[PDB]
RNA sequence: UUGACCUCGGAUCAGGUAGGAGGACCCGCUGAACUUAAGCAUAUCAAUAAGCGGAGGAAAAGAAACCAACAGGGAUUGCCCUAGUAACGGCGAGUGAAGCGGCAACAGCUCAAAUUUGAAAGCUGGCUUCGGCCCGCGUUGUAAUUUGGAGAGGAUGCUUU
RNA sequence: AAGCUCCUUCGACGAGUCGAGUAGUUUGGGAAUGCUGCUCAAAAUGGGAGGUAAAUUUCUUCUAAAGCUAAAUACCGGCCA
């Protein structure tokens, strides 16, 4: 077939003679993304997955970025 | 259009506002050119006309005012570039006696010389200087020849059309003693 | 006069009375500061350059150098007890020497000057 | 903080002051 | 006072002196790579009044850059062109001025001022330390050197009225209309 | 100086060291004119060329057809 | 014309017996280093303190 | 919309913000202005108690008829 | 208009319409000398010594584009041929 | 053939380029230096006055401050610094000045000649920007200068200003108006020679 | 002292570098 | 023979740094056409959409090579009016500011051009017993001093930490 | 270490940058409104801008080609309310 699997975004989208995703690009470095599809930044974007390190950022923030322990803590 | 019609002027580029005027004098000194006319301009708006004999010859200020050059399309008229001119001059210049001096001064700057070599040798325009108001109408005419009914001149205007009122003479290039003044110029 | 898309570029002043109080909060938030100090600097007096306006004075950027010496204000201390100072402005009249000289005796009267520590 | 800076500021520091009504 | 020296005769390009150097110099630029450092400015003059310092910290980059327009005529400046790539190739530095050294007929040649960010040097160093700060990341890729005020604009005056405080945000400030609540 | 440099140097700058001067059509065409060989047009080869014309036309015709 | 002409010396043929400079000179050159007095101040502070 | 979403269906905690500010609204310390300090008036209306000067500038309004704070 | 008591101000520093610092023409006069001629002046160079003034005139303002940078550089240019010769 | 590097192939056709260019007088003047015995001559006044390096100098302090924990003559060395010898020069301070030969933008010293004369200063240019550096405890000095020396090497001094202007200022009195270079060898006449006859017949233009 | 013989291998090396950068063409050879 | 200097290289060398995402707002580059009007063409949409590069909590701008013609103003930014005015356009379709003035907010500074020359007084490392030591960078210039409504140097007398 | 005062002593200020010519683009803005490319290429009682018929180009006002800087201003995005 014309399209493969691509190893970055997990579509079928890979060309099999141009080496290029479809979707992402994923040879090249940058994420394929254009102003003139909304609908398609909206399922690509950050929210849309699981978030693992970003979502625990804003109570470190809260809390000052602080480092230690809490006093009298075994 | 006026250094079109002067084939034995040539022109020269901007000025130095900040100069002295007669600075002028060395620079046409510099071309071995005994004439000046120039232009002088005050806010991008106004223009002021100089008619000068060059090293010692009397000095006339214009200001010139309702400018209609060449390459406006109602003129129907056309002549040689350097063909000599007949010079149709007013009553009004042979009385007053500082209009005279302004009649040598415009007979030398658009005279033509006889023989000059970048000449054209026939003749087929006029150039008329009038005076109605306190100010100096010019005017360029092409001389159109028709056969007569059992030939006469009929003119069409061809060229620039401006006014020009005198504001001062001086004797001197661009200096000395101040011999007319307006008295009733009104500046823009 | 809508040949643009204007509709792109509207703004709606729905935060008129929500920035007025972010205003005056701010207000209160240098007074906060600055406890016994006023919260602006005293400015000078100066005309109105058109001759339209050269009938009505206003207030300028700062106080000259000059008419600062004349009070008897050091210039490395006014812009730190709350006197503003320009260097760009020049007198050019005794009239607009005196009627700042004037308002810096008067500043001086009304001043409270604490000792530095 | 540069030294003519500190300068500046150890002789010329910021007074507390009021203004009387 | 060498430098005034210098001064004076970097007015005079023409000169016998300073057309042979010149001379020279672009053969010798020229049989090297179109971006290479250069362990020492070629005006030491000039380099200096543009902010240059002989600190850790500091170098030199020079580049040459093909001359000419794309009837199209480009916006920025050919200097423009050689402080971004320069700053491409040294990511980790920090563009802070560029000045002309050679022209060629075919080229044409700059030396760009960097300075490091992460050195220990500038950063407990004040009159540099600005420059550490994140919003000076890439300033010749935002027109922020003098290059790019002198291409965008930014004089006072009535002869910049559309173009100082930036032209675009001063179209958007004239095309904007404003609604109040009490009409 | 020409007279004593090497030919890599000199050769280097005549590569990259020639001015810049705009060319009139009147200049190019005389060139063209004088370079111009005496065997460039004969009547056999352009008889060919018009030939080869019409036959490029003729087949495209057919590719329509 | 000549192509290499030599330099005729128009300045430098004029000796001129006077400094450039017509400003004062500094007191500090004519005494002691201050300089080198507050760093042996630092080093006297030194070996007091061990 | 999509961030906002995915935490409205996540069991992460809401990470509520305290209403800190940059700037406090009242004096603090031990000095005669925060003893003396109203919380609940205005910054004209403390100053005119205090007998001091809250505005050196021009009056860009009409003020209450006990105000003394703005020349 | 308004009739207001004048008043006589300080010099400006910033005027630079004064005596110019002997330093800098000392530097200029030495470069000069030090770094030689451009290859425009020394056609004008040539243009003065044989006399034609006028021609040294016209073609320095070609290269120039100004009367008064084609005044002062014919002048800056007369200076060198009367020192050169004194030099000489 | 083989190959050579391409940083030495570019370093030795500057050194064939040096040669073959005519070169300006100003630059012409820094080829002509001065002789083996001049130099050793100046080196040895100078390295009498060497500035104390970066051990002695922290001795020097540590010896006053331990003697006033439990009044000296003004210090003679060599001035050394383009700015710093420049403004001596410029104040007709300097007794003597030695200028390198190969400081790498000519145009750093190449007006110093010039100003050395106007000053009325003596000068010379001494073979090495190195050797002045060991002389300063540096890696490289441009230039140096001697303002005064002691009481004892006056003499010195004075006899050394008479060997160089009468050494080396009257040998370059001529040749330092002079255009260098021209140095063509026998290949390079040979394409010269080859260049003229290739014009002889027609010129293409 | 002249450079003789280190122009000579110079322009040696030039002509070659030009033979060699002409001779990957097959038209000119 | 040895040793400096310059220039250019190697190293999984010691320590660092950049790329990607996001892009509502912000700084630049590049860049249309539908549409509207007019014999035609310029114009209009629009210095916009699409495309590319680069930041932040704001960004950008900014302390006059300014405005003015005044009895003068005095960095930048924004609101109100100026004003559909000037100015440019078959003075068509149309396009279209700015000074003054009321107000919100206010804050001023750093270098290059000088010789510390009676003393490179400056700084990056890495070894520590944290007392201090050495390696270097640098005189082709790192400290202190000065930045043109200024300044330096001397003298003098108060004041300041 | 620092502020000032006085003076029979000094007082350095940014170049392939202004500018002239030309091409493209842009602006309400041929004193080219600004920018860019190419050719040429400066000055020091200098340079830029403006006022002015006022009799010569007098007068007024600034100091370009190096750099930093909070606040009032924008916000369909981020943490919340
Ligand atoms: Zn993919």
């Amino acid at each position: 077939k014309t399209h493969g699997l691509c190893r970055r975004c997990g579509r079928r989208s890979l060309h099999n003679q141009k080496k290029v995703c479809a979707s992402c690009g994923y040879p090249a470095a940058k994420t394929r993304k254009y102003n003139w599809s909304e609908k398609a930044k909206r399922r690509k974007v950050t929210g849309t997955g699981r978030m693992r390190y970003l979502s625990t950022v804003p109570r470190r923030f809260k809390n000052g970025f602080r480092t230690g322990v809490p006093k009298g803590a075994r | 259009d006026l250094a079109s019609m002067l084939p034995h002027g040539r022109k020269d580029a901007k000025f130095d506002t900040k100069s002295r005027l007669y600075e002028l004098c060395e620079l046409a000194e510099l071309y071995n050119c005994n004439n000046v006319l120039f232009f002088e301009a005050r806010k991008g708006k106004d223009l002021y006309m100089w008619f000068s004999k060059v090293p010692n010859g009397p000095t006339v200020k214009f200001y010139a005012q309702n400018l209609h050059t060449m390459e406006e399309l109602h003129f129907q008229g056309n002549c040689l570039k350097g063909s000599r001119p007949i010079l149709s001059f007013d009553a009004a210049f042979e009385q007053e006696p500082y209009l005279k001096v302004i009649k040598e001064l415009f007979l030398h700057t658009f005279g033509v010389p006889q023989g000059h070599k970048k000449s054209k040798p026939f003749i087929d325009h006029v150039l008329s200087f009038s005076v109605a108001d306190g100010k100096i109408w010019v005017r360029n005419y092409e001389i159109r020849e028709v056969e007569k009914v059992k030939t006469d001149i009929n003119l069409i205007e061809i060229g620039p059309r401006f006014v020009l009122t005198p504001i001062i003479i001086q004797e001197g290039s661009f200096g000395g003693p101040i011999l007319y003044e307006n008295k009733r110029f009104i500046s823009p | 006069h809508f040949r643009k898309h204007w509709q792109r570029r509207v703004r709606c002043h729905f935060d008129q009375p929500g920035k007025k109080v972010t205003r005056r909060l701010a207000r209160r938030a240098k007074a906060a500061a600055l406890a016994p100090r006023p919260v602006d600097k005293l400015r000078p007096i100066v005309r109105c350059p058109t001759v339209k306006y050269n009938r009505r004075t206003r207030l300028g950027r700062g106080f000259t150098l000059e008419e600062l010496k004349a009070a008897g204000i050091p210039r490395l201390l006014a812009p730190t007890i709350g006197i503003a100072v320009d260097h760009r402005r020049k007198n050019l009249s005794e009239e607009s020497l005196a009627a700042n000289v004037q308002r810096l005796k008067d500043y001086k009267a009304r001043l409270i000057l604490f000792p530095r520590k | 903080v540069l030294e003519k800076t500190k300068k500046r500021l150890t002789h010329f520091p910021q007074r507390k002051y009021a203004v009387k009504a | 006072g060498a430098l005034k020296y210098l001064e004076e005769l970097s007015k005079k390009k023409q000169s016998d002196v300073v057309r042979f150097l010149l001379r020279v110099r672009c053969w010798e630029y020229r049989q090297l790579n179109v971006i290479h450092r250069a362990s020492r400015p070629s005006r030491p003059d000039k380099a200096r009044r543009l902010g240059y310092k002989a600190k850790q910290g500091y170098v030199i980059y020079r580049v040459r850059v093909r001359r000419g327009g794309r009837q199209l005529k480009y916006q920025r400046s050919l200097r423009a062109t050689a402080e971004e790539r320069v700053g491409r190739r040294c990511s980790n530095l920090r563009v802070l001025n560029s000045y002309w050294v050679n022209q060629d007929s075919t080229y044409k040649y700059y030396e760009v001022i960097l300075v490091d960010p992460n050195h220990k040097a500038i950063r407990r160093d004040p009159r540099i330390n600005w420059i550490c700060n994140p919003v000076h990341k890439h300033r010749e890729c935002r027109g922020l050197t003098s290059t790019g005020k002198k291409s965008r604009g930014l004089n006072k005056g009535h002869r910049f009225n559309k173009t100082r405080a930036g032209r675009r945000k001063t179209w958007k400030r004239h095309n904007t209309l404003s609604l109040w609540r009490y009409r | 100086q020409k007279e004593g440099l090497p030919d890599w140097f000199l050769e280097d700058e005549a590569k990259h060291d020639k001015p810049i001067k705009p060319i009139t059509k009147e200049a190019a065409q005389a060139i063209k004119e004088k370079l111009r060989a005496l065997n460039a047009r004969p009547i056999k080869k352009v008889a060919e060329a018009r030939a080869r014309r019409k036959l490029r036309q003729a087949k495209k015709l057919e590719k329509l057809k | 014309e000549d192509p290499y002409p030599d330099t005729v010396e128009w300045f430098t043929s004029v000796e001129e017996k006077m400094p450039l400079s017509a400003a004062p000179e500094p007191k500090r050159r004519f005494i002691p280093s201050k300089n080198e007095a507050k760093q042996i101040m630092k080093l006297v502070r030194a070996i007091r303190e061990g | 919309r999509e961030l906002q979403k995915r935490k409205r269906r996540s069991s992460r905690p809401t990470i509520r913000m305290p209403n800190r500010r940059k700037k406090a609204l009242n004096p603090a310390g031990n000095n005669i202005i925060a003893k003396s300090w109203n919380k609940k008036e205005t910054l004209s209306q403390n100053y005119t108690r205090f007998g001091l000067v809250a505005k050196l500038g021009k009056a860009t309004g009409g003020t209450a008829p006990g105000n003394k704070a703005l020349l | 208009g308004h009739k207001t008591t004048r008043r006589v101000l300080k010099e400006r520093p910033s005027r630079r319409k004064g005596a110019q610092s002997k330093r800098t023409q000392f530097v200029r006069s030495l470069i000069r000398e030090v770094a030689g001629l451009a290859p425009y002046e020394r056609r004008v160079i040539e243009l003065l010594r044989n006399g034609k003034d006028k021609r040294a005139r016209k073609f320095s303002k070609k290269k120039l584009g100004t009367f008064g940078r084609a005044k002062r550089k014919c002048e800056e240019l007369q200076r060198i041929i009367a020192e050169s010769r004194r030099a000489h | 053939m083989v190959k050579w590097p391409e940083y030495i192939r570019l370093q030795r056709q500057k050194k064939i380029l040096r040669m073959r260019l005519k070169v300006p007088p100003a630059i012409a003047q820094f080829q002509y230096t001065l002789d083996k015995n001049l130099a050793a001559q100046a080196f040895k006044l100078l390295n009498k006055y060497r500035p104390e390096t970066k051990q002695e100098k922290k001795e020097r302090l540590l010896r006053e401050a331990t003697a006033i924990k439990e009044v000296s003559k003004k210090p003679y060395t060599v001035k050394y610094g383009l700015n710093h010898v420049v403004g001596l020069i410029e104040n007709k301070k300097a007794s003597l000045v030695l200028i390198a030969n190969d400081v790498d933008p000519i145009e750093l010293v190449v007006f110093l000649p010039a100003l050395c004369r106007k000053m009325g200063i003596p000068y010379a240019i001494i073979k090495g920007k190195a050797r002045l550096g060991t002389l300063v405890h540096k890696k490289t000095a441009a230039v140096v200068a001697i303002t005064e020396v002691r009481s004892e090497d006056k003499n010195e001094l004075a006899k050394l200003i008479s060997a160089v202007k009468e050494g080396y200022l009257e040998k370059v009195e001529d040749t330092r108006k002079r255009w260098g270079g021209g140095i063509m060898g026998f290949k390079a006449q040979k394409r010269e020679e080859k260049r003229k006859k290739s014009l002889e017949t027609a010129i293409k233009v | 002292e002249d450079g003789d013989q280190l122009e000579r291998e110079l322009d040696a090396m030039y002509e070659h570098y030009k033979e060699r950068k002409a001779s990957q063409d097959a038209k000119y050879r």
